[PDB]
């Protein structure tokens, strides 16, 4: 579960 | 010579970071996509909001469009792409299989064909028409960050945080040509130039490369900007002088001169790092979007 709700609005 | 990009409308309405901007090969739309499960169509021209479109049950990585505009599909953290009928708003098929987070897609040219990339590592080709899924590539050995098709749909470009750039045979699913430079920070966009012949490369150190695909070696570095942490979307601008445009996490858009690589603009005005840029492709309009602090999309217009 993203935390900012995508994938692509996280740090890896 | 230098355009003049100039900011003409904000877009706001989504509750959550904006992951990617489209337009429309038509002109007409912009497509958004959102952590907050929904993609949004807005005029091209006027910013004037047209439609919601829901049905995923988890934010929103990337959304591409057919190449008649009447179709878009979305790649979501549900595991999912759906593609929708833009029209109506409907969801047309719903693509399953990807076992982890779906972060990137495209139609072919053609687009009687998808292609995704996702957290579980591999690049997945889809029959638009049946929503079978027809190869399931294993492309990488860490997240896949971009997919795209090239000129005539036969090739596809996939980048990865592994570092890697690799290019596929569509038909075939083969792995073609694989390009890294002499190091391996992760790539976290790639695309193919309009005319198919070079590779726009992005790393998280910083720099764009412009890559010459069947030579396999690396032609101009763009530099300048920060882009440590996101796969952010990249372009080139055709429409007036030939640019490269991407975006920032020091919440600026950049424009760069293709040619002799030096920055001509810099856009202000979002607030958080902007993931995402998209050129339109008969006006010279950008769109831009940014993460969770900003929630907005910017189109700025220029003479040239």
């Amino acid at each position: 579960l993203n935390p900012h709700g995508a994938a692509r609005a996280e740090v890896y | 010579v230098k355009p003049n990009y100039a900011l003409k409308f904000t877009l706001a309405g989504h509750t959550k970071a904006v992951s990617s901007v489209k337009f429309s090969p038509n002109g007409e739309w912009l497509a958004s996509s959102s952590a907050d499960k929904l993609i949004k169509i807005w005029g091209a021209y006027d910013g004037k909001f047209e439609k919601t479109i829901s049905g995923h049950k988890l934010g929103i990585s990337d959304v591409a469009w057919s190449s008649d505009s009447n179709l878009l599909v979305s790649a979501s953290d549900d595991k999912t792409l759906k593609i929708w009928d833009v029209s109506s708003g409907k969801c047309l098929k719903t693509l399953k299989g990807h076992s982890n987070y779906v972060f990137c897609c495209n139609f072919n040219p053609q687009s009687n064909l998808i292609v995704s990339g996702s957290f579980d590592e591999s690049v997945r080709i889809w029959d638009v028409k049946t929503g079978k899924c027809l190869k399931t590539l294993p492309a990488h050995s860490d997240p896949v960050s971009a997919v795209h098709f090239n000129r005539d749909g036969s090739l596809i470009v996939s980048s990865s945080y592994d570092g890697l750039c690799r290019i596929w045979d569509t038909a075939s699913g083969q792995c073609l040509k694989t390009l890294i430079d002499d190091d391996n920070p992760p790539v976290s966009f790639v695309k193919f130039s309009p005319n198919g012949k070079y590779i726009l490369a992005a790393t998280l150190d910083n720099t764009l490369k412009l890559w010459d695909y069947s030579k396999g070696k690396c032609l101009k570095t763009y530099t300048g900007h920060k882009n440590e942490k996101y796969c952010i979307f990249a372009n080139f601008s055709v429409t007036g002088g030939k640019w490269i445009v991407s975006g920032s996490e020091d919440n600026l858009v950049y424009i760069w001169n293709l040619q002799t690589k030096e920055i001509v603009q810099k856009l202000q005005g979002h607030t958080d790092v902007v993931i995402s840029t998209a050129c339109h492709p008969t006006e010279n309009i950008i769109a831009s979007a940014a993460l969770e602090n900003d929630k907005t999309i910017k189109l700025w217009k220029s003479d040239c």
